[PDB]
């Protein structure tokens, strides 16, 4: 078909290439290098080849795929590792037995050899089918019991043939639909353009919390499955616990992890830690890899792959959302993706808008984060999925002022402010309460009043007592320790107890690896009640020092409240917390005498 | 079997007396057949002088050659240029150790051309993300300023930040002459099959300094383990760009094919960045921040990531790029990108150099991002990390107490500050201060750090665990 | 210093011995394989390959 005309770095011009679309990917050269069209001049199309082009010869045929950058959606993309453009790095290594990635390799994104057990759905021959309609399910792995396969959203017609129950490979056709006479064959997989958001019937308001287990962010700065989150990706801030808690203990039915441009060492650490990370349901019996697919890109990869990493990840997340599975997408570093965009723009010579970034960076981020959210999936049956994004930001200079982090903070509703100092002092998960915030607190009021009505007032009471103690720390350093009133010292001690036994969570320990929402709420009640009882008793009673020294046993009890095993059962834990509160009330009543 | 029989195939390399014109360090050829991106040429001046060059741009019958060492005297009627097969490739072999090379790979000692085992592409290849492992050992540099503190892991990319007039070259030479594995010391001289090699690259290096490097490494046992590269300032600058590529190609070959532990040292990355600026401006390219090309991040990433331990192969690459701060500022693009790519850094301080202390490593602003893996029980010695932390804390306390000396007076300081001033004096005079030809093994460095840290009573050593104090304080 | 200078001849003798030991093997291998290498090179040079680089 086409032919190479001129090459200069990553950009290639192909002559007599009439009939190619805008962003249509093509197979460049005899090596069949993949490249994306970016400009058209009659028959001459400007191609942004991904890999190195030092070997291309003017005259090499270039074949147009006919489709834009599309990810292969279907069974077999779970538990797999991909690059930005969804190349099966595991299969890449196995088929070539080479240390490095072969240039121009074209291993299918989904394993074409695996035979998948397929049970057809309620749709039958002669029925009318539209995009997103489940016409069968495939048992992918032991954790994703039913991988609902979907008709592609842009396709519709009248079903004329369905493969019966059995085992099929992804190359086998299993569905024929008729639309305007022409037949269409549908296999177990379908490709979707990566940049167009995958459509839904209706996008709802995300109101169910994204329970991660980390008590500090599950209580103080909650997130909703379908919300957007921003965390600092700086070195040593302890974002590993956040990523592992979302991929290990969250409500998500699937996990999408994307490495945009992370360094090679860190990506290696991620790729070794994730396979040896096990789930929580049914008592830690399965690997989270069965629930997680990864997009991995080291420091030096095709820049287009780094730029398209997050788009591929969010497209996979949307594909699983359309099945009714609540997914959560974790971005290794949005700053690396912004750097990839900046280098792409520099290669294209576009006008630098802000600090060298393109003018559409804010729009791109806004659209990408709006791709997330709870939504009714397209087609029948009526199932609802959700995509939540936890994107990490890591400015080069750490000033937290470059436009990418400002746009992310403006768009994302919840920000979990991991801090260097807290991690230095061995305080984990090292979330800086003073700077962190969550705008989903108002939305979650419905869920709280339905489940834990007392939760919001307890949450903002803890917020204000920690803020008061934070400011009284400066007051103390200004004047002296003795200048505090009794109530001020009550606030100080309550805040210190909170920082030691509620915000701080060991994570590796069995008792606090996963703190459920009911246990979190019970600890909310315990700590807030302790503060309120101390405040009232001192206000209408004797000096604080005697009471606190005498009531140190109750303080130790509410400290050990962190040690209550959630595995004992929610009812048992709630009853034991009620016993603890009863003994607390009785013992404070005895002390105030 | 070795499938190298393709080397016997002979290809027609063409000669073109068709130079249309000369423009700066570039010559342009009109009629060159079947263009592909990059090649290597050997053009001859009308007076018979053979000159080498590279290929820059490619379009329909478009070829532009960037001649090494300029284009003086090149005419359009007599000069002829010979197009070699493909791009630059270094003749690499196991016996390359002990050889000194020019920036073009041609040996400059009295030995012959290296008897090649294979011609390796200079650019390299992208390592699969599915086949990487963490650096999990220690490289002993013999410098106590870099061993006890700022320890370098076996695979860590850690730079050395210095200024124009400071003796970074001397520290590089000392590291290269003294570098080695801690294991032979730890394994009681039983481990010898874990061979260790060094690849030293000198870029923009001054003629006297290059002579110093050559003479010093020749006059010591370092050369037998060292494959050495030089590039003079008056030498062609694209040779300066080639030099780190050659050095890392040799190091990668040795470590990941001969299963050697290779320490790579790159000298004066600032000169390499200047060469980048010159070559980027050679073509009609818009300059970037501070004049440097906009893709310098990617190039430094390519150079630096050719390091570390890999899955399967038993070798390792430890990289110590050395660069000069143009204006003693972190914000300059070269140190900024080097810190953004590498792991930690080592600071050579101007004031510490003026105060007559060598080697002048400034401990406070220098950290090793992977020091934890280099520290252990079987790895180095058990007390290593705690001693390093205690030394850092005591040095910082001594430093700010010395700063306060002129504000509150000596008598207003606590016993903490008195012992800290004494510790700082003895520290910067005996521990950091190390002879240029003095090789402290890591255990000797730890023993000196203990004898110097024994100033304080065990109560005052907060940064060290009591389990270590009950073991090492009393000797 | 004199004792250090005493070993100058011994070090030179050892270096010459090692050089001769390596040179013996080098010359033996060259003598054994020169005819084969020359034949291979002559066959490669005298037998050209005709092809079109369009494909």
């Amino acid at each position: 078909y086409g032919a190479i005309y001129s090459v200069s770095g990553p950009v290639v011009i192909a002559e007599n290439m009439i009939g190619c679309a805008m962003y249509e990917l093509v197979k460049v050269g005899h090596d069949n290098l993949v490249g994306e069209v970016i400009r058209i001049d009659g028959d001459k199309a400007t191609i942004q080849v991904y890999e190195e082009t030092a070997g291309l010869t003017v005259g090499d045929p270039v074949l147009r795929t006919g489709k834009p950058l599309s990810v292969e959606l279907g069974p077999g993309l779970m538990e797999t590792i991909y690059d930005g453009i969804q190349r099966p790095l595991k299969a890449i290594k196995e088929e070539s037995q080479s240390i490095y990635i072969p240039r121009g390799i074209d291993t299918p994104a989904l394993d074409r050899t695996i035979k998948w057990q397929f049970t057809p759905g309620k749709f039958q021959v002669g029925d009318h089918i539209s995009g997103g309609d489940i016409y069968g399910s495939v048992f992918e792995n032991s954790l994703i019991s039913s991988h609902k396969i979907l008709l592609p959203p842009r396709s519709r017609g009248t079903i004329t043939w369905i493969a019966p129950a059995g085992e099929y490979t992804l190359d086998e056709k299993i569905l024929e639909v008729e639309f305007d006479g022409k037949k269409s064959d549908f296999t177990l997989y379908h490709t979707w353009p990566v940049r167009v958001p995958r459509p839904v019937t209706e996008k709802l308001s995300a109101d169910y919390p994204l329970l991660t287990g980390q008590r500090v962010l599950d209580a103080l700065f909650p997130c909703v499955q379908g919300g957007t989150t921003c965390i600092p990706g700086a070195f040593g801030c302890g974002k590993t616990v956040i990523s592992q808690s979302l991929s290990k203990y969250s409500n998500s039915d699937a996990i999408i992890y994307v490495g945009c441009g992370e360094r090679g060492n860190e990506m290696a650490e991620v790729l070794m830690e994730f396979p040896e990370l096990y789930t929580e349901m049914s008592g830690t019996k399965e690997p989270i890899m069965k629930r997680t697919t990864l997009v991995a890109n080291t420091s030096n990869m095709p820049v287009a792959a780094r730029e398209a990493s997050i788009y591929t990840g969010i497209t996979l997340a949307e594909y699983f959302r359309d099945q009714g599975k609540n997914v959560s997408m974790i971005a290794d570093s949005s700053s690396r993706w912004a750097e990839a965009l900046r280098e792409i723009s520099g290669r294209l010579g576009e006008m630098p808008a802000d600090q060298g970034f393109p003018a559409y960076l804010g729009a791109k981020l806004a659209s990408f984060y709006e791709r997330a959210g709870k939504a009714v999936a397209l087609g029948s049956p009526d199932r609802t999925g959700s995509v939540s994004i936890v994107a990490a930001v890591s400015p080069a200079g750490g000033d937290f002022s470059d436009p990418v982090t400002t746009a992310t903070l403006g768009i994302t509703q919840v920000f979990w402010g991991l801090d260097k100092k807290l991690a230095q002092r061995k305080h984990f998960p090292s979330i800086n309460t003073s700077v962190s915030y969550s705008k989903y607190t108002n939305v979650l009021n419905k869920f709280y009043d339905s489940n834990y009505p007392e939760f919001p007032v307890l949450r903002d009471r803890m917020k204000e007592i920690l803020s008061n103690a934070e400011e009284l720390e400066q007051v103390v350093q200004l004047v002296g320790k003795s200048a505090l009133s009794d109530s001020d010292k009550i606030t100080l001690d309550v805040a210190t107890l909170i920082k030691e036994d509620f915000l701080q969570q060991n994570g590796y320990s069995t008792y606090d690896a996963f703190c459920p929402i009911w246990k979190t709420f019970d600890m909310m009640r315990a700590f807030i009640s302790y503060h309120d009882e101390a405040q009232k008793a001192v206000a209408n009673g004797a000096n604080w020092s005697k009471l606190a020294d005498s009531t140190g046993d109750v303080k130790h009890a509410v400290s050990s409240s962190k040690f209550f095993e959630p595995s004992r059962g929610e009812k048992e834990v709630h009853g034991e917390f009620e016993k603890l509160l009863s003994t607390m009330q009785e013992r404070f009543a005895e002390s105030t005498d | 079997k070795k499938a190298v029989e393709q080397g016997f195939n002979v290809k027609p390399r063409l000669n073109y007396n068709t130079v249309s014109g000369v423009n700066g360090p570039l010559v342009i050829l009109e009629k060159v057949k079947f263009p592909r991106y990059n090649e290597i040429v050997n053009l001859t001046l009308p007076d018979g002088t053979v000159r080498q060059g590279q290929v820059l741009e490619i379009r329909g019958d478009r070829a532009i050659v960037q001649v090494f060492e300029g284009t003086s005297g090149i005419d359009v009627k007599k000069t002829t240029v010979e197009f070699t097969g493909e791009s630059l490739r270094i003749p690499v072999s196991e016996d390359m150790l002990g050889r000194i090379f020019d920036g073009s790979g041609r040996p400059i000692d009295n030995g012959p051309k290296v008897f090649a085992e294979d011609y390796l592409d200079i650019n390299g290849s992208p390592i699969n993300p599915y086949a990487r492992i963490y650096p999990e050992e220690m490289i002993s540099t013999g410098v106590s300023a870099i061993d006890t503190m700022n320890s370098i892991a076996r695979g860590q990319k850690i730079p050395i930040f210095s200024a124009s007039g400071l003796p970074h070259n001397e520290i590089a030479a000392q590291i290269c002459r003294q570098a080695g594995l801690v294991r032979p010391t730890k394994d009681v001289h039983d481990g010898h099959e874990e061979n260790f090699s060094i690849v030293f690259a000198a870029m923009g290096v001054n003629l006297e300094t290059a002579r110093f490097f050559k003479q010093d490494f020749e006059e010591n046992g370092s050369l037998e383990r060292t494959s050495l590269f030089l590039n003079l300032a008056n030498d062609p600058t694209i040779e300066r760009i080639i030099t780190p590529r050659l050095a890392l190609t040799t190091a990668e070959y040795l470590a990941y094919q001969t299963e050697r532990h290779v320490l790579t040292i790159l000298t004066d990355m600032s000169s390499y960045a200047d060469a980048l600026r010159e070559v980027s401006a050679a073509r009609e390219e818009v300059p970037g921040r501070r004049g440097y090309p906009g893709y310098m991040y990617t190039d430094l990433s390519t150079i630096y990531e050719r390091a570390g331990r890999v899955e399967g192969r038993n070798g390792s690459i430890t990289q110590i790029p050395i660069l000069t701060m143009p204006n003693d500022d972190i914000t300059h693009p070269i140190p900024d990108l080097t810190g953004y790519i590498t792991e930690g850094q080592i600071f050579v301080d101007r004031q510490l150099h003026n105060k007559g202390i060598y080697p002048p490593i400034n401990v406070l602003p220098s950290l090793s991002r992977l020091m934890k893996s280099a520290i252990g029980e079987g790895m180095t010695r058990k007390d290593h990390g705690d001693v390093s932390n205690q030394l850092y804390a005591k040095y910082a306390i001594g430093k700010d107490a010395a700063a306060m000396k002129a504000v509150v007076g000596e008598e207003a300081l606590s016993i903490e500050d008195k012992l800290s001033l004494e510790f700082l004096e003895k520290f910067e005079k005996t521990f950091i201060t190390q002879g240029a030809y003095e090789d402290r093994t890591v255990f000797e460095s730890l023993d000196q750090a203990w004898s110097l840290l024994r100033i304080y009573p065990k109560e005052m050593l907060n940064r060290i665990s009591p389990k270590i104090l009950d073991e090492f304080y009393d000797r | 210093e004199q004792k250090n200078a005493g070993g100058v001849g011994e070090l030179e003798k050892k270096a010459e011995a090692g050089v001769q030991g390596e040179l013996a093997e080098i010359k033996k291998i060259a003598e054994k394989k020169k005819d084969d290498v020359v034949k291979i090179l002559i066959e490669t040079v005298i037998k050209p390959s005709a092809e079109v680089h369009i494909n």
